[PDB]
DNA sequence: CAGCTAC
RNA sequence: CGCAAUAA
DNA sequence: GTAGCTGCTTTATTGCAT
């Protein structure tokens, strides 16, 4: 189906696993030579540079999250609150 | 309804189902001296109509089968006389936030 | 016998092109792939129509590597003979064995069983040619064939042609 | 490979494949229903030689042109006008293409998009399933037998007469060279 | 066993507990949707105690000179003496306040207190108390209109299942209700003036927390709880080196399994 | 070393997806191996060199995806199938729900 | 991760039909067809016969071929063969069903003894269950043993409708050894039910009666469970043992199969030559055996049928049991690489999260790094600092995925890398590492600390991480994993790291605290007993780290 | 009222020996065998039985037999299951994988 | 050898 | 390959 | 009322013999 980006239901904060995921996969992408996009002061360190894109919310990612029926939402990075 | 004092023949209860729409139960004497929703321990439970059911149903994004169910002999159940379908609405207490709605479909 | 189907195709996509002209580096590399690609159940892959509507959606990343997978839909023309076909084409090659006509992109060939008897195999002619009573069949000459059979083969479909039955000549 | 937008569910058995003869059975592929994007129904969607060479100049073109948005930050005449679009917006590698142009520009029975345009409008009113409609129009025809015999597939979808005119028309419209 | 028993159940994105078939196992993980490890042992008070110093605690009325506030607190306070529409929330409020405890002696016919539950509203006081000098001497600076109001509105975001309908938003009261009576609790009018002095800076800061902190309380989908739970269950299970009932390790079997003949049977008739 | 059972459950518990999927695998079997598109098979014929890909009997040379699992698992179902039972490998779901 | 690169298209597996194999699919699978028994020696001449291993199947000896598959060895997975029985055999296994489905459908027609016409029966078509359908059905019509013409409909007992034909009695079936035995009943007449006869009586077996018993259409008719074709399974599935050269190695199943094939055989051999009709019949259940025993051998009908040295004989059946065995012990758990193990030692020098490994594991135990322009330079260094010091690496792999061998590459001192380039590097301090002792019955059981390269051979743990893993130092050891790939320690570092796991969400309580010294000591260190002077209350101060030198 | 004491009991066990275990966890238990209908063993004979995958079931003591009839029910594993997936060596949905992971080419320009 | 289903 | 030990 | 069935904590370390 999917779901409007308006009417989703889940939380509105990143699950500890999204973060912790998207900070890895990220991470792993950066280490592969990525484009990084932010000012790396000094940075050299893969899961410190998304520790930092992550944290300026400049991560070019959407979380897929899926409901027990097979619809599912779509966030970004952007969007979702980084409490934690 | 049928109030049976010690037992009903096993010739006679065979015509029961025989009369639908209208439909019949029979339950013991000694099986009704007192009230099991009564008790400490029993959470009172309540139908829904197929619309509140329909309802739930969709609103949880459920298939019929994904709802946990309550036998159909069920002391509570036939307290209420369910049917193969029909759903119950379990709300009782918690140690953890006073209610918790739960629900159970009848097999 | 020309069509406009709509395809899509799944490319793999590094980390490394996860820049800004990325949306271009997908679309260009569909094109490296598709175009000019055969199948037997699309057969000739020819071109991509409208090159600035290209959906390639949302990819979704492959975990154990950066390596986005996006769904690239689209449309493009193809053409892929068939069997009691009629098509014209330019001749190619010929042979004791009959000629090659190229129609489009494809090659059929005709036998020269599958033509007509009062024409023969002229050997000491050059270019090499075939010879009716008021027919030469050589070369640039242009033919009109019957497409008997079609044997898909690697990324190339050919078949066979006859040009024994009515109204199956040169023009 | 590449995938198209119909989802035949697999049943093991793989078995079925008919065979393709021009009696309109077309390889499932190319039913005269297919899915669109939109996922939308529509009518294949059958191309005749020469609407086709537009088509392809079309797009081949205008992709020139989005391929360039991006830079700043008469028979033998078309013949060198296309090897030029094609070594510009094209493979090079993709040397079908290049023979489709040829082959496509060369037999090709019109030149104006408006020819084109009414040669379509008048074929499109009979109900023919477009393998024969692009046919009847990407191929020279006198009697109606010439057509009812090279396009087999009409042989009760029209009267002579009718197929007739329309034959006739088309020796018209058929812009000259 | 209880680990293959369990294994697939987890919490989904909708906020409900499932296995490999989507089959509800429970609407809310645990009755309350929060993560075990946010949970404090709390006591609400609004339940043990006398009839009597129940009153005395939460009882405000401003149409009396020994039950009102006490001008010596509240800044605005003689102005408020006799105030009739603010009363109006005062007993709106402390009407709330007994509903809560009937509720409390409803669910916890023992009369135990002291029970698990996220945001520990306790120390989350004691933390704003120094953190903005606060002397037990100065009047506040709260009407009543602000206490009472502010923490009728704090509820509203305790959001633990998010939903948009009648059904969903339904189980969100239930989800939260006990939470928020111990909140209701720990910030009737008096206790917050009274109890502890809070200038309305102070007080719109525990707020503040209580919130962001529960939030943070929440269960996360993902979370997958059915091997956890299987764990916190067998884990105790180990550590058991062994009123004549059969207990212990031997008896856990003799549950799980479903067996007729306990070797004890028994039965309490009160 | 091992990482058996006990160890899995803990990494199940939480809830560390790849890391868990990387000792089964990386760590250990991971093998490519190829299939059927249709009847979800290891026959595959499969060349990789000149790309031919077969599976006659289904014939083919067409639908043939090629997927990764553990060398303890093309043997789990090897046996299977020696046992005469066929356990079908779809690279996409149909039934839904 | 299988080497050679794969034009082929790349998925995950979504969905996992179960089925039976058609007599027909075995053959068209097969390439291989398997009539010798031997394993081969064309003449003693070291190969392979056409006749089993490699009669085109997989191969051995380190050699490409493989009905030119090539690849060789790793890389071709196995080459189903197969083998054509000489008459039907049952399935050890479905012989308990195929004994339930004829109490179900008669012989002589093939249909149902309970039609919608009985009402009993009608519930039961309609409990939707493949499993309880056929569970109620059998319990049915086990009972009715007279294939009936004609019966009462849903109108009147006085109108006795009619259907399928041939009331022909059925016989209660009984189990014996491989066999199925059943009376016809004055006086009993016991027969023998053979395969060939069975087999026959469920093909006929309705289409929409297959259905109605839990079976399906296409993928598991019950005619299937009998077995005609024999699916042989490739070298890699019953694997050699060769030592050196001239000496044997042949599995265990490559025994099983040598002899169902040998058994088989010795069948043809008497019904295209001096048949002595039923002195076959007599060696048609030798088939019936092996066959059985192949995919089964603890039965209760006890011949173990054990391999000349009273060993009994691993049935594939036996190589799935769980524990120990394929699923639960090949797959829900393995052996892993980048792994190590010693003894645990104490050490109130270590932050919790800390986790002293001893340089010696430092250089064993490794992570692929891959050249990045941000470390392009410290790799060059750990690359050329050679495998032996300890900040080093061991391994410098290239995109053409080939391995350069750091300690021997008559280059170790050179080699530039290349963007892209993958270089095997020693665990160096603070890389996440999985850290666990058994048996890990906790979700604290395993956890994440950081790593701290230290002399000695001995994992050094912080005490108060100490009562989560439930160990001590009375010679208890632990085991260490290091993470591979930059995903993955992200993983353990967020979800795993130890001053995560601080508060249990099993007890909403911390699960770690301060324990014997430093307990007893902050104790007596408490009392108002208890003071210190200056000196001493200022190397207190100086030890810890975090002093805002604020005496 | 059944729950209740089944609950009541395994909690009663857990307490005689002091140790403290929160609610939820052994109501989850309680639960996943009070659902269904009435008592569910966590036993072979109760739970393993029921509906779930093939596969999965299969990871725990009838191994083969489960197997065997399940080619001959012709079932269907969604490989919706933690165990499902571990065999295959695919990343199970759950935590880390209960969800997708996007590069969405717009944000993908907007940030630069 | 239970503890429990199947005959 | 099965046995026997032995660690915690 | 009697008979048949499947499982048994986790890793590790060593000797062993044919
Ligand atoms: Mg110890
Ligand atoms: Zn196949
Ligand atoms: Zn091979
Ligand atoms: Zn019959």
């Amino acid at each position: 189906k999917a779901i409007p980006k308006d009417q989703r239901a889940t939380t509105p904060y990143m699950t500890k696993y999204e973060r912790a995921r998207i900070l890895g996969t990220r991470a792993l992408q950066i280490s592969m030579n990525a484009p990084v996009f932010v000012d790396l002061e000094g940075e050299t360190d893969p899961l410190r540079i998304a520790m930092k894109e992550l944290a300026e919310k400049k991560i070019p990612l959407v979380i897929r999250r899926y409901l027990p029926d097979g619809s599912f939402e779509d966030w970004s990075v952007e969007e979702l609150i980084v409490d934690l | 309804i049928f109030v049976y004092q010690n037992n009903i023949t096993p010739s006679a209860m065979k015509l029961v189902p025989s009369i639908p729409p209208a439909t019949i139960e029979t339950f013991n004497e000694a099986a009704l001296v007192v009230n099991i929703t009564h008790h400490e321990l029993v959470p009172k439970h309540i139908r829904l109509s197929s619309d509140e059911k329909r309802e739930l149903l969709k609103r949880y994004r459920l298939k019929e089968s994904q709802l946990p169910r309550i036998q159909r002999a069920d002391p509570v159940a036939l307290y209420l006389g369910l049917k193969r379908g029909e759903v119950v609405k379990i709300i009782r207490k918690s140690e953890t936030s006073g209610r918790y709605a739960s629900y159970r479909i009848c097999m | 016998m020309f069509f406009i189907k709509d395809l899509s195709l799944n490319i793999t996509l590094h980390p490394s092109f996860f820049g800004p002209r990325m949306k271009q580096y997908l679309k260009t590399k569909l094109l490296e792939e598709v175009e000019g690609s055969c199948t037997g159940k699309f057969g000739y892959i020819l071109c991509v129509l409208d090159y600035d509507n290209i959906d390639i959606q949302r990819g979704r990343i492959l975990p154990t590597d950066g390596s986005a997978e996006f769904n690239v839909k689209y449309r493009a023309v193809v053409f892929k003979p068939f069997k009691g076909e009629v098509v014209d084409g330019t001749v190619v090659s010929c042979s004791q064995h009959g000629f090659e006509v190229q129609v489009g992109p494809m090659k059929v060939f005709v036998t020269k069983h599958l033509m007509p008897q009062d024409l023969t195999f002229n050997a000491g002619s050059n270019p090499p040619s075939y010879q009716s009573s008021e027919d030469v069949i050589t070369i640039k000459s242009r033919i009109r064939v019957k497409i008997e059979g079609c044997i898909s083969q690697v990324s190339s479909i050919h078949a066979i042609g006859s040009i024994k039955e009515d109204y199956l000549g040169a023009i | 490979s590449t995938s198209t937008f119909q989802t035949r569910r697999r049943r093991l058995k793989k078995v079925e494949e008919e065979e393709n003869a021009a009696t309109l059975q077309l390889g499932q592929e190319f039913q005269l229903k297919q899915i669109n994007h939109q996922g939308e129904e529509e009518e294949l969607i059958a191309l005749n030689l020469s609407e086709a060479r537009l088509v392809i100049k079309e797009a081949l073109v205008e992709r020139r042109r989005a391929f360039k948005r991006s830079q700043k930050k008469t028979r033998e005449k078309e013949l060198e006008s296309i090897d030029v679009l094609l070594e510009q917006t094209t493979g090079g590698n993709n040397k079908d293409l290049k023979n489709t142009m040829q082959y496509l520009t060369n037999f090709s029975r019109f030149r104006d998009q408006e020819t084109v345009g009414a040669v379509i409008q008048l074929l499109k009113s009979t109900g023919l399933h477009p393998f024969e409609v692009a046919q009847l129009g990407s191929l020279a025809c006198d009697t109606a037998d010439e057509a009812k015999t090279l396009i087999p597939s009409l042989n009760n979808k029209i009267s002579d007469d009718e197929l007739e005119r329309i034959l006739k028309e088309l020796s018209n419209l058929e812009t000259l060279y | 066993r209880l680990v293959k028993a369990l294994e697939d159940i987890m919490v989904h994105y909708d906020n409900t507990t499932r296995n490999s078939l989507g089959n509800v196992i429970q609407f809310i993980y645990g009755e309350d949707g929060m993560d075990a490890a946010h949970i404090e042992k709390q006591s609400l008070d609004t339940i043990g105690g006398s009839d009597a110093a129940f009153e005395k605690r939460y009882r405000v009325d401003l149409l009396n000179t020994d039950h009102t506030l006490d001008p010596s607190l509240l800044e605005s306070g003689s102005e408020i003496l006799g105030d009739l529409k603010l009363q109006v929330l005062l007993d709106e409020e402390y009407k709330q306040l007994v509903k809560d405890r009937k509720f409390l002696r409803e669910v916890f016919v023992d009369g135990e207190a002291n029970w698990p539950l996220p945001v520990n509203i306790r120390r989350i006081i004691q933390n704003a108390q120094q953190t903005f000098h606060i002397d037990h001497t100065k009047p506040s600076d709260l009407t009543i209109k602000d206490i009472v109001l502010g923490v009728k509105d704090l509820q509203e975001n305790l959001l633990v299942l998010r939903g948009k309908n009648e059904i969903i938003q339904n189980a969100q009261r239930d989800a939260v209700t006990l939470f928020c009576c111990l909140l209701r609790s720990r910030l009737a009018t008096r206790r917050v003036l009274q109890e502890y002095r809070l200038t309305k800076q102070a007080f719109d800061w525990v707020l503040s927390n209580i919130e962001a902190q529960f939030l943070r309380s929440v269960v996360h989908p993902g979370e997958m709880v059915g091997v956890l739970a299987a764990q916190s269950i067998g884990e105790p299970a180990t550590q058991m080196t062994l009123k004549k009932v059969t207990s212990g390790v031997p008896r856990l079997k003799e549950i799980l399994n479903v067996a007729k003949n306990m070797k004890t049977p028994s039965l309490t008739v009160y | 070393l091992r990482f058996g059972e006990m160890e899995r459950d803990c990494m199940i518990a939480h809830g560390a997806a790849s890391f868990l999927k990387e000792r089964l695998m990386e760590a250990s079997d991971a093998f490519r191996v190829h299939i059927c598109g249709i009847c979800g098979l290891m026959t595959v014929i499969a060349k990789l060199n000149h790309n031919q890909f077969e599976c006659k009997g289904c014939d083919n040379k067409i639908d043939i995806y090629q997927i990764h699992i553990p060398y303890a698992a093309k043997l789990l179902f090897q046996e299977l199938m020696a046992m005469n039972i066929t356990p079908r490998l779809y690279t996409d779901r149909s039934r839904d729900f | 991760v299988g080497q050679q690169y794969s034009s082929a298209p790349l998925r995950t597996v979504k969905e996992v039909q179960f089925g039976l194999f058609s007599p027909e699919e075995v053959r068209a699978i097969s390439v291989a067809k398997i009539r010798f028994p031997e394993t081969m020696d064309e003449t003693q001449t070291r190969a392979k016969i056409g006749g089993l291993n490699d009669p085109r199947l997989g191969s051995i000896d380190r050699n490409l071929k493989c009905q030119t598959c090539q690849e060789g060895m790793n890389e071709c997975p196995g080459h189903f063969g197969h083998i054509d029985l000489a008459k039907p055999v049952f399935h050890v296994g479905f012989i308990a069903k195929i004994k339930k489905v004829c109490e179900c459908v008669c012989m002589h027609c093939g249909k149902l003894l309970l039609d919608e016409h009985n009402e009993l029966m009608r519930q039961a078509l309609a409990i939707k269950d493949s499993k309880k359908r056929f569970a109620a059905i059998w319990t049915l019509c086990k009972t009715k043993m007279v294939c009936e013409t004609d019966v009462p409909s849903e109108d009147d007992p006085t109108q006795l409708v009619s259907r399928g034909g041939c009331g022909n009695t059925q016989p209660t079936i009984r189990k014996d050894g491989l066999k199925l035995v059943g009376s016809w009943k004055d006086e009993p007449e016991l027969r023998v039910l053979s395969t060939e006869e069975i087999l026959n009586i469920f093909k006929h077996i309705s289409v929409k009666d297959f259905t109605s018993l839990g079976f399906n259409e296409v993928f598991s008719r019950p005619e299937w469970m009998i077995l005609t074709c024999l699916p042989v399974p490739p070298p890699p599935v019953r694997p050699s043992i060769s030592f050196n050269e001239s000496q044997r190695g042949e599995d265990d199943l490559t025994f099983k199969l040598a002899d169902i094939l040998k058994a088989n055989i010795s069948l043809e051999t008497l019904e295209h030559n001096g048949a002595p009709h039923h002195a076959i019949e007599e060696a048609e259940s030798l088939l019936q055996f092996h066959v059985a025993t192949y995919m089964d051998n603890d039965i209760a009908g006890q011949p173990q049928a054990l391999q000349k040295s009273g060993r009994p004989v691993k049935s594939i059946r036996a190589r799935l049991k769980g524990k120990e065995g394929r699923i639960r012990g090949n797959l829900m758990g393995k052996r892993v690489d980048f792994s190590a193990r010693t003894v645990i030692s104490g050490d109130p020098n270590l932050e919790l999260d800390q986790v002293g490994v001893p340089k010696s594991i430092a250089k064993t135990l490794t992570y692929p790094e891959v050249v990045t322009p941000y470390n392009i330079d410290r790799l060059t260094q750990l690359v050329r600092n050679g495998p032996n010091e300890h900040p080093g690496a061991k391994y410098v792999i290239r995109d053409s995925g080939d391995r350069i061998d750091l300690r021997y590459s008559k280059r170790a001192g050179d080699i530039q890398l290349q963007y892209g380039w993958k270089v095997e590097r020693h665990i160096m301090d603070n890389d996440p590492v999985l850290f666990n002792r058994q048996p890990s019955l906790h979700k604290m059981s395993m956890m994440a600390h950081r790593v701290k390269v230290i002399p000695y051979s001995t994992f050094r743990l912080n005490l108060s991480v100490t009562s989560p893993y439930n160990a001590d130092f009375d010679g208890d050891e632990m085991n260490l994993h290091v993470p591979q790939s930059e995903e993955t320690r992200a993983e353990l570092s967020q979800l795993c790291a130890v001053p995560l796991q601080i508060v249990s969400p099993q007890s909403n309580k911390p699960c770690m605290g301060i324990v014997q010294d430093t307990l007893c000591g902050i104790r007596k260190l408490t009392l108002r007993d208890t003071f210190i002077e200056l000196d001493q209350v200022l190397n207190m101060l100086y030890w810890v780290p975090d002093w805002d030198g604020v005496i | 009222a059944g729950r209740a004491a089944l609950y009541k009991e395994v909690y009663n066990v857990i307490a005689s020996d002091g140790s403290y275990v929160n609610y939820r966890h052994m109501a989850l238990l309680v639960d996943v065998m009070t659902t269904q209908g009435g008592l569910t063993s966590v036993t072979r004979h109760g739970f393993n039985r029921s509906n779930t995958g093939a596969l999965m079931r299969c990871s725990f003591e009838e191994t083969v037999e489960i197997l065997f009839e399940a080619g001959a029910s012709a079932e269907l594993d969604d490989c919706r299951g933690v165990s499902e997936n571990v065999i295959l060596g695919q990343m199970a949905p759950i935590g880390t994988g209960a969800f997708d992971v996007m590069i969405d080419e717009e944000s993908l320009v907007k940030y630069m």
